[PDB]
C-alpha cells in the first residue's frame, strides 16, 4: 500500500536523458550530489537579445522533463555573456535572460521550493578564446542544484 | 496554584529509550518514532509538527524534538518548507 | 618487462613489447599500439578504475578516492593500486606546459586540526609522487582543506564516503 | 451559429462552493482592513531598517511553508551576506508562508519581516554585509 | 555651421534640418514636430510641450529635456535619440535597424524594436509594453544600487 | 510650502512648487524654505539642501 | 513560411504559398485564395476561436475573453492563442479609415483600484498590440472600466465568467 | 512549441477561487503593514561593534546562567579589565549563549541584547575595560 519509489522517476530514464542531452550538446555533469546543466546561449536566444526563439521551447521542455526526476529544494540559474558595448548592458541582458529562462521553468512543473536568478555579465569566462559573439563557448546559461536525500 | 513544570519522561524520549510499560507504534512516511504508554503518544523526531497539537515539548542539544500529545492516526509535518503527512499505526 | 613498484621511476617502453610479441603482424601491432596509447583509452582505463575525469572549458580535473588509493588514516600510499597511479602519470604526460593544483578533502569525523593535518599530509604525498615522476617542482602546489566545501551530505553514510577525496586540477 | 466567447473546461460543484465561501471571506477581509487602516494610520516603513544594495538585486521565486530561520539563512547565503541571530528562539516556533514569483531579495526580506510581526525582526547592514534576525523580548 | 543660442521664449517652434548643423538652444520652447534627414546635432535645454513627433532618417543626434505630455519617436537607421531627462507621460517608440533610443517614460510606455536596434528606458512606468521583432532588444538599464529603487508590481511584470 | 523637481540636467535644475510657480536653480543659489544647495545629482533625482533635506521627484 | 511569434510583425504572404503548392491548378488555387481571403471566412474563423463579432448599423464590435487571451492576473499576452490575434489584425485591416476604441472589463472580485488597474493594463496591452502591427497612434484610445456596466450577473459562476472581457469598437 | 502551465486555472470556478486567494493575501499584507511598528536605526539602543583588535578572536561558548560570570570570563579572554556599577537584585539576570564560532564583540552584543533593560555593557578601548551597569 505504501509507495515503492519517487513517483514519475526512473534511473534508466535519467541515464537515457543524460546520454541524449550529452549527444545533443547540452553539458550535464554530476560530482558528488551536485548537478550542473550548461546550455549555450545560441541554442536558446537570438543575437544578443533577451528574446527566445520559438523552437527552443522543445529543448526547455526536455530540460524540465529531466528536472522533474529529482527531489530538490533550491535551484540556481546564472547567465554569462560577452563584451558588446559596456558592462551595464551585458549585466542587464544576462539578468533578463535568466529571468525569462526561470519564468518558463517555474511555469512548467518542477517541484522545487526556491529558484534563484543572477546574471554575471562577462566577469567569469571559462575559455581564453574570446573571438566569437554569442557563438563563443563562454556565453552560456548554467543551472545548478543539489539532489536531496 | 503553580502549574506542573513538565514531564520528565521526555528526557528518556529525547535520548531514545522507550517509556517502561509502553508499546511501540509503527510510523511510515518519515523519520520518526512513537510510543504509547497511558493513552498518550510520545514522538521522537527532528521534524516540525504542524496540525494536531501537542501538550508538552522538549528539545535536545543537536536539534531533536520530543513531544507529548494525545493519540491520533495522522501527523502533519513540514520537512524543508514542504508540508506532508505521516501515518501512525498500531493504536 | 615491467616492475610493479613504479618501474623504478623509469619511462615504460610499453609499445615495443607488444609489437615484438605480435610477430610470431607488425601493422596489427602498430594499430594496437596507436589504439592503446590514445588519450580516450587512458581515460576509459581510469574509468574502469575508480578515478573520475571531468573536463569543462579549458580546465581538467581528476577525482581520486583516498579510501582506495591510501592506507587507512595514514599518509602512506597504497602500493596495490599502482595501475591507477601509472595511468594518472600517463594522462598527465599529455600536458607538459600547464600548472598543477592538488587538494585534499576529508569528512566531518574528528577534530579540526586532525582533519587539516591529515588532508595536508595526503596532499603533500600526492604532490611528491607527482614530482618524482618527472614533473618540475615549480609547476606544483598542494593544499589540504578539511570539511570546508563538501560535495555531498555528511549526515548519510554514502554521501560522507564520497567526500574523502584528492582533487587534481590543471589548465 | 450562435455562440458566446467564454467556454472553459467543465466545473465541479465542490469548487463552486469553495469559491462562494472565498468571495465572502475576501470582502469581509477588505472591509475589516479598510476599517483598521482608517482607525490606525501607519507612519513608518521598514525601508530604513532594510535598505537595498548591490547583489541584493538578484531575483528569486519562492514557495516556502516552514520556519523563518532556514529560509532567511538561504536568502542570506544566496545574497553572499553573513547571517546573525540575536535572542532566544521560542519554544512555539515562528511559522511563515511565502508564495511569490520573480521579485528581489530585499522585497522578499521585507515581506518576511512584515509577516513575522511582533515575534521577530530583520535588519540589514550593507557596509558589513550582515543579515540579522532578532527575536522579541517576550516570554 | 554651428549655432549657440542662449534664451528662447516662444509659444511655438518648428525645426527642420537638411544638412550638417551643430545647434544648441536654451530657454523655453513649445515644440510640436521634428524631422531630420541630414547629419545634424541639436540640443534644447528646457521644453514644455504637449505632443511631439520626432522622425530621424539618416544620422541624427537629438538631445531634449523637459516636460512632454505625449511623445512619438521614429528612428530609421544610425540615429540616436537621447530622450533621457525628458519625462513623457505617454511614449510611443519605434526603432528600425541599428538605431538607439534612450527614453524616460512615466505613465504609459509602448516600444517596438525591429532588427539589431536598442531601446533603453530609465524610469519604471505605471504601464509598460515592449515588443521585439528580429534582433532588437529593450533593456532595463538602471543603477541596481540606488537606495530608493522600485520593484515591479503585478501590473508591470512583463517577461521579454 | 514644499518643492518637487520637474526636470534635471547636469549643471542646473527646474523646480515646481505647491502654488504652481516655476523656478530655475543653480549649484550655488538661494531658494526660500530650504537654504543653500550643495549638490545636484543627475543620475538620481536628488537635490540636497543646507537644512538637511532632499528635494526628489513627485510620487 | 510563417513564424509563430507574430511573424516578426510582417504582412504575411498567405496567398502565394497556397497557389504555389496547388500546382503539382492555378485557377483552383486562385479560387481557394479568394475564398479564404474573404471577410466572411475570417468572421467564421473568429467564430471557430472564442471571439464574438457584433454588427449593428454602422458600428462594429469585437468581444475577446481575457481568460483565454491573457495570462492569469497579469497584463501579459498569451502567446499560444496567436491565430485569434492574427485573425483580429486581418479583420481590422479591412477598415483603414475608422477610429478604434478598446475597453477592458473584469468581474466583481477584488478591490476597486485593483480592478481599475488590471482593466487599464489589459487595455493598454491590447492597444499596443494593435499599434505595433501598423495602425497609427492617433486612431487608438484605451480605457479600463471595473465592474461598472456588466452584461451578466456576478452572483453566478458562468455569468461572472462572461463579464471579464475586452471590447473593440470601430465605425 | 510553448506549453501552458500544468496547474493553470482553466476553470471558471478555480479562476474565482484563485483571485479571491490573491485578494485575501493582499489584504493580509496591508494589515501586517498597519500593525507592524519599527524603530529608526539612529536611535536603536543596541551596542555596536567596538572594533578593537583584541575583540575579533573567535570563541566557543555554551552557557546558561548569570551575566556577570560570563562577562568577566569574556573580558579575561579579551585581556580587558572588568568592573560592575550597580546593585545585583535578589533574582539574578539569566542569559543563554550557545555558539560554536563567533567573535567576542558579537557575543557581547548578544549578551547586551539578551540583558534587556535590567543591565547594559559598555566597552572602553582606550583604557581597556568592560563596564556592566545595572538599572536603578
Amino acid at each position: 500500500k505504501l509507495p515503492c519509489r519517487v513517483d514519475g522517476a526512473c534511473d534508466a530514464t535519467i541515464i537515457k536523458m543524460m546520454t541524449d542531452l550529452n549527444k545533443k550538446g547540452i553539458k550535464v555533469a554530476s560530482v558528488g550530489q551536485n548537478y550542473l546543466i550548461s546550455i549555450p546561449a545560441s541554442a536558446l536566444f537570438a543575437d544578443q537579445s533577451p528574446r527566445l526563439n520559438w523552437a527552443s521551447y522543445s529543448l526547455l521542455n526536455e530540460i524540465a522533463a529531466f528536472l522533474k526526476q529529482f527531489r530538490k529544494i533550491a535551484i540556481t540559474v546564472t547567465s554569462y555573456s560577452s563584451k558588446y558595448v559596456s558592462v551595464k548592458r551585458e549585466r542587464a541582458l544576462t539578468l533578463a535572460r535568466s529571468r525569462v529562462v526561470s519564468e518558463y521553468l517555474w511555469s512548467q512543473g518542477v517541484d522545487s521550493r526556491i529558484i534563484f536568478t543572477q546574471g554575471l555579465g562577462s566577469d567569469k569566462p571559462i575559455t581564453s578564446y574570446t573571438l566569437g559573439g554569442d557563438r563563443s563557448p563562454n556565453a552560456r546559461v548554467e543551472i545548478t542544484f543539489r539532489r536531496a536525500v | 496554584g503553580i502549574p506542573p513544570s513538565a514531564n520528565d519522561l521526555l528526557l528518556h524520549v529525547l535520548e531514545g529509550v522507550p517509556p517502561p510499560g509502553s508499546r511501540r507504534l509503527v510510523v511510515s512516511g518519515g523519520d520518526a518514532r512513537a510510543w504509547l504508554s497511558n493513552e498518550k503518544m510520545y514522538v521522537r523526531t527532528n521534524l516540525t509538527i504542524l496540525s494536531p497539537g501537542w501538550l508538552a515539548s522538549m528539545t535536545s542539544a543537536d536539534g531533536t524534538h520530543a513531544y507529548e500529545m494525545q493519540k491520533s492516526p495522522v501527523l502533519l509535518v513540514s520537512w524543508h518548507g514542504k508540508v506532508m503527512q505521516l501515518k501512525v499505526e498500531g493504536l | 618487462c615491467f616492475h610493479p613498484p613504479y618501474n623504478n621511476f623509469q619511462p615504460d617502453r610499453r609499445a615495443v613489447k607488444r609489437v615484438g610479441v605480435d610477430t610470431g603482424g607488425g601493422t596489427v601491432g602498430l594499430v594496437a599500439s596507436i589504439y592503446r596509447d590514445s588519450k580516450r583509452k587512458i581515460i576509459r582505463d581510469l574509468q574502469k578504475q575508480d578515478i573520475q575525469y571531468v573536463e569543462y572549458g579549458d580546465t581538467r580535473t581528476l577525482i581520486i578516492p583516498t579510501d582506495k588509493y591510501f592506507m587507512f588514516s595514514s599518509p602512506r600510499l597504497n602500493e596495490i593500486c599502482y595501475p591507477g597511479l601509472n595511468n594518472v602519470i600517463r594522462l598527465l604526460n599529455f600536458y607538459p606546459q600547464s600548472t598543477i593544483y592538488v587538494a585534499g578533502f576529508t569528512d566531518n569525523v574528528g577534530s579540526r586540526s586532525h582533519k587539516r593535518k591529515l588532508s595536508q599530509a595526503q596532499a603533500e604525498t600526492m604532490m611528491t609522487f607527482l614530482w618524482a615522476n618527472g614533473i618540475a617542482a615549480k609547476r606544483l602546489k598542494a593544499e589540504g582543506y578539511g570539511d570546508k566545501n563538501a560535495i555531498s551530505d555528511n549526515a548519510i553514510i554514502h554521501g560522507s564516503a564520497q567526500n574523502r577525496r584528492i582533487e587534481i586540477q590543471w589548465f | 451559429k450562435f455562440k458566446k466567447p467564454p467556454i472553459n473546461n467543465p466545473s465541479d460543484d465542490a469548487t463552486i462552493k469553495l469559491a462562494e465561501a472565498a468571495v465572502s471571506v475576501s470582502d469581509s477581509m477588505l472591509e475589516m482592513a479598510k476599517v483598521e487602516k482608517v482607525i490606525t494610520p501607519p507612519s513608518k516603513d521598514n525601508t530604513l531598517t532594510i535598505p537595498n544594495a548591490y547583489n541584493l538585486q538578484a531575483r528569486a521565486s519562492v514557495d516556502w511553508s516552514g520556519p523563518i530561520e532556514e529560509l532567511t539563512a538561504r536568502i542570506a547565503k544566496a545574497a553572499h551576506f553573513r547571517f546573525r541571530v540575536l535572542g532566544k528562539s521560542p519554544s512555539v516556533p515562528v511559522l511563515i508562508s511565502i508564495s511569490t514569483k520573480d521579485e528581489s531579495l530585499a522585497e522578499i526580506l521585507r515581506d518576511i519581516d512584515y509577516q513575522a510581526g511582533k515575534k521577530a525582526s530583520i535588519h540589514v547592514y550593507p557596509n558589513s554585509q550582515v543579515v540579522e534576525l532578532r527575536y522579541a523580548k517576550i516570554y | 555651421g554651428v549655432t549657440q543660442i542662449n534664451g528662447v521664449s516662444s509659444r511655438n517652434l518648428q525645426i527642420v534640418l537638411k544638412g550638417d548643423p551643430k545647434v544648441l538652444i536654451s530657454g523655453f520652447v513649445n515644440l510640436r514636430q521634428l524631422d531630420m534627414y541630414g547629419k545634424g546635432t541639436l540640443s534644447l535645454y528646457w521644453i514644455k510641450s504637449d505632443t511631439l513627433t520626432i522622425r530621424a532618417k539618416k544620422a541624427a543626434k537629438i538631445q531634449l529635456a523637459g516636460i512632454v505630455n505625449r511623445l512619438d519617436v521614429e528612428l530609421w537607421d544610425f540615429a540616436q535619440f537621447k530622450g533621457k531627462y525628458l519625462r513623457a507621460q505617454r511614449s510611443f517608440v519605434k526603432t528600425h535597424d541599428k538605431s538607439v533610443a534612450e527614453i524616460s517614460a512615466v505613465n504609459h510606455q509602448s516600444s517596438l524594436a525591429t532588427d539589431a536596434s536598442d531601446i533603453y528606458y530609465y524610469n519604471l512606468s505605471k504601464t509598460r509594453a515592449d515588443f521585439m521583432a528580429f534582433n532588437g532588444s529593450v533593456l532595463d538599464m538602471r543603477e541596481w544600487g540606488q537606495s530608493d529603487l522600485k520593484d515591479f508590481d503585478r501590473y508591470n511584470k512583463q517577461f521579454p | 510650502i514644499i518643492y518637487y523637481i520637474q526636470a534635471v540636467i547636469p549643471g542646473r535644475a527646474w523646480l515646481i512648487g505647491s502654488n504652481g510657480s516655476t523656478l530655475t536653480v543653480r549649484e550655488g543659489s538661494k531658494i526660500p524654505g530650504y537654504g543653500m544647495v550643495k549638490l545636484i545629482d543627475s543620475l538620481q533625482g536628488r537635490i540636497l539642501t543646507s537644512s538637511g533635506q532632499v528635494i526628489k521627484f513627485s510620487q
